[PDB]
């Protein structure tokens, strides 16, 4: 009451700018849901308006669909997957199995996107061409994050980084850092023809490319993007289509506690303590 | 049976519903009249499990119980004798039946405005055959001062 | 060397079918990520995929990304959006304070979609009259699930229902579970006037209708997708993306560890235990 | 300022039992953490302080802390070891 | 902190301090760590498990108060948000 007539003033924490429900529609970031579904922007769209708060032109509405579409899932021999897997299969929630799969989407799985992006921008910033860039890695004693693969090296691409990169080529207006990325490429598959660049690394370079390159980004808000993690943010949410798919699997094959097999742990405990 | 003194300052009553404003209204008027406890001993919600509501008694907190049954309510509250029933005019005349079911609840104030005639006059028939005053299927509530209030009769203080 | 002259069994756990990451291409679900892009298929299509191993008409795809849409963001103030910022605002990272606010997404907050399809389909199936569910429900002493909004209730519709309810009319052969829920939408909004459908409603009856309606389930698939959680799943996806978009928009406000005041606690600790 | 002169009102939610450290010292139950350090119950005690809310006898306190270590630990091949050596291997 | 309680009073060591000034000391100079183990048990992060171990007790203390008070969801009121959405994106 006392508010209501405004004889008194409380601070109000929990700034946010993403949405606001307090009124006649849902407002993402000053746009109407209903004209979020009137100008048919899509998934990518509302990644853009809650992300970055920005309308994003509709190539990078595209190409953020893309990118989560190529992460959705590799596979459940992967370390997130394989704790979903565990998580489902001892009987617990989507929310908990989903959680438990998410919680190992760290710097050693899934960092690849955003430790190739910030590798790949701190070079091309400091004005280091890539044969330089490379040899640089070399003496520190570091390998390049985003460049490397197992099996599929020369007239065997990656054929969804192929796909990534077509779409990049023919819609992207400049892309000055996945160029870049590409000598590097050429580069390191002069080394040995398996360095090519990962779906990891791409996705990275191509995503600061896209931040920095369209419109609407200053370069001062394209840099911090990066620094928080929307990348990350990408890999989680590409990632977690594929981890729901695992538990739903899990759940309807009808499977039971998993128990790793004695034979496959090796147990190294001291002496008598 | 009609009694003459229908409030007293140790009347205590049963809110049928969540009126969370109107018993809190009621507590107001209870703490500005110097009364030593609560006209309201419990509320009773069917679509809810049983819990404790937490009220303004002036300046403390007091917990109200929320029951999901009025069975329950009225066998914890044995000196209730005031039901205010809240219940639409959908659910006024069961609930005032099964109310009156209760040879403790002396008075029943129905707040609900659109009840059938016929169901109201059913509900007359059996308020007289039992001895219990209801106060009025259309009513706002009657207010003794100093005494007692019912629901959200005068306003707020 | 053993297996691979094959002189040996070994039984395999953790069967999967959602995703063949060896081999020359991603497979999701038969049909290979070329594939996937080539038939320009969007998110739906690999939820389809991967959920569901289907290969889902264009207008289920559609629906499927227009419900994640919707379900994107709805504030802060709601639980898991606060649970959220609450650790984001603490300096974890994003898969920490995405996972903690995901934590909160169970019965009370974000259950209202699978509760809303399961007691909606078991009325249907049991071929009770609308008038007699909403009777049976008071009876019972239970809430419909999926019906009553706080405002928007009448020449105010929920406009984002609208849309939803619109894409179903115009794009779905066949609602026969629709068609019941806007009847018991009638009967409870003659009842009082904002006991409209949900989203969270018309999200849970408009998908069991997809799923049962639609071709490629036998009824006894659409009818154990719901009962495994893939309803809990398309609410989880959607809300990820709002919950990553507080993560970011926290981290980006710059605004620092979060105490409760302590006069909104109300102490009641014993008197001497 | 108008509340410190109490003028005005607010409800307050989360109401809590378990803990006060609004004062001069912490509170678990009713008993200060002076007194409970003073009177020598070990972590049975606390528990029984935090979850319980009361100050249980000896023999149930040591139980507590018995039943605590015999469910320390169960080899790394059950399913929650399991995860957790995944995601520590993964650098979490 | 005698240094900094000469500066402002209140400037004293903290539960938190002293915890892990005395188990760094504990691990070694007791006896069984070598120094070496006894720093990668520091820095491997031993000392945030006792912190997680201790509130531990605690969150599930709040967890088993607020269902026995039977406390429902808790919506944040809207008074304390401030949005600061942009005009039009
Ligand atoms: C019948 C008979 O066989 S008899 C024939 C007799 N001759 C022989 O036996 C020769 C066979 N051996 C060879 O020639 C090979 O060179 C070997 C096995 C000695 C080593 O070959 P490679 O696998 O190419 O070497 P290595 O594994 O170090 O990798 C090569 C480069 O890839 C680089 N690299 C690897 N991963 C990455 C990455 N992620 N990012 C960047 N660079 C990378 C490494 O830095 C290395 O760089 P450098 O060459 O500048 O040091
Ligand atoms: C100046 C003056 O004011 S003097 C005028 C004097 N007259 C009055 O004071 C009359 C004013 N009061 C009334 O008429 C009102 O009817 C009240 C306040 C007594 C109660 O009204 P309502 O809010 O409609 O009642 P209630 O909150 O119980 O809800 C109505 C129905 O919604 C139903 N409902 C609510 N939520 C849900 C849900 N999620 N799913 C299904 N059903 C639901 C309830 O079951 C209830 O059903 P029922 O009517 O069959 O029991
Ligand atoms: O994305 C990652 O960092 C891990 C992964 O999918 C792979 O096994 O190739
Ligand atoms: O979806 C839910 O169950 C909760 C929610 O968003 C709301 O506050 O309306």
């Amino acid at each position: 009451w006392a508010r209501e007539l405004g004889l008194i003033r409380k601070p109000a924490s929990f700034m946010t700018s993403i949405c606001d429900e307090r009124g006649q529609e849902l407002i993402y970031a000053g746009m109407p849901i209903t004209e979020v579904f009137k100008e048919e922007m899509g998934i990518g769209g509302v990644l853009g308006l809650l992300w970055f708060q920005k309308r994003l032109p509709k190539y990078s509405c595209q190409f953020i669909e893309m990118c989560l579409m190529v992460t959705a899932d590799h596979g459940p021999a992967v370390s997130g997957a394989h704790n979903t897997i565990i998580c489902a299969r001892a009987g617990k929630d989507l929310v908990s199995s989903l959680t438990s799969g998410l919680l190992t989407i760290g710097d050693r799985f899934g960092g690849a996107l955003d430790a190739a992006a910030k590798m790949f921008s701190k070079a091309f910033d400091s004005g280091i061409i890539p044969m330089e860039f490379v040899n640089k890695m070399k003496k520190e004693g570091k390998l390049i994050m985003g460049i490397g693969h197992r099996v599929k090296s020369i007239n065997n691409p990656d054929m969804r980084v192929q796909i990534l990169k077509d779409y990049v080529r023919q819609h992207f207006p400049a892309t000055p850092l996945l160029d870049y990325a590409l000598e590097v490429e050429k580069i390191t598959t002069s080394k040995k023809p398996n360095l090519i660049l990962n779906v990891d690394g791409l996705i990275g370079v191509a995503f600061v490319d896209m931040l920095r390159n369209c419109g609407s980004f200053t370069r001062e808000e394209a840099d911090e993007y990066i620094d928080i993690g929307a990348l990350n943010g990408i890999f989680v949410l590409g990632r977690s289509m594929g981890f729901i798919g695992h538990y739903l699997d899990q759940k309807r094959l009808k499977q039971g506690l998993y128990r790793h097999p004695w034979d496959d742990i090796s147990y190294v405990l001291p002496e008598h303590m | 049976g009609k009694s003459t003194t229908l409030f007293s300052r140790h009347t205590k009553a049963i809110v049928w519903g969540m009126q969370t404003r109107a018993v809190q209204g009621m507590l107001d008027f209870d703490y500005v009249c110097s009364r030593d406890e609560p006209s309201v001993a419990a509320m009773v919600y069917p679509f809810t499990g049983d819990h404790k509501q937490k009220f303004y008694w002036g300046h403390k907190e007091i917990l109200i119980p929320v029951f999901k049954n009025m069975a329950d309510a009225m066998r914890k509250h044995p000196e209730v004798d005031v039901l205010i029933n809240f219940a639409s005019l959908r659910s006024a005349y069961d609930s005032t039946m099964e109310t009156m079911n209760y040879a403790q609840i002396r008075t029943i104030a129905i707040i609900a405005e659109g009840i059938p005639e016929a169901l109201t006059r059913k509900l007359i028939k059996k308020a007289d055959q039992k001895g219990v005053t209801i106060i009025g299927p259309a009513t706002v509530g009657g207010i003794k001062p100093g005494c007692f209030k019912i629901g959200n009769t005068g306003g707020m203080l």
